């Protein structure tokens, strides 16, 4: 969808690995702040936001 | 030190920094002090075929 | 009989007492951080910040 109707989904109830994200090089600007992205797989949350 | 990378991975020389050849084929420490140069060679190190 | 005869020992323990627990009580502050404890810190993320 358009910028100004950004789609927004909630993810929850799954077991996600984040490394086939970060290994993958089809992304140009993989950039994470709160978190280093090499500790996702350590890491349990709730309701994920995309 | 000297080689030659892919145009888009110059940001993976850096000193605290994650990568395929950053983890595979070159390391930085985190600590390192000195300078980092870069300069295009399409002209030369490329082949038309 | 009557009692509060003993005020000055009882100020000093109170006094020994309540700097003990303040004491004990500052270590629940972020001081501007991201949490107040450091496993968390540690285990989020890696070391250069």
């Amino acid at each position: 969808a358009s910028v100004y109707a950004w789609n927004r989904k909630r993810i929850s109830n799954c077991v996600a690995d984040y490394s086939v994200l970060y290994n993958s090089a089809s992304f140009s600007t993989f950039k994470c702040y709160g978190v280093s992205p090499t500790k996702l797989n350590d890491l349990c949350f709730t309701n994920v936001y995309a | 030190d000297s080689f030659v990378i892919r145009g888009d991975e110059v940001r993976q020389i850096a000193p605290g920094q994650t990568g395929k050849i950053a983890d595979y084929n070159y390391k930085l420490p985190d600590d390192f002090t000195g300078c980092v140069i870069a300069w295009n060679s399409n002209n030369l190190d490329s082949k038309v075929g | 009989s009557t009692a509060s005869a003993l005020g000055k020992l009882q100020n000093v323990v109170n006094q020994n007492a309540q700097a003990l627990n303040t004491l004990v009580k500052q270590l629940s502050s972020n001081f501007g951080a991201i949490s107040s404890v450091l496993n968390d810190i540690l285990s989020r993320l890696d070391p250069p910040e």
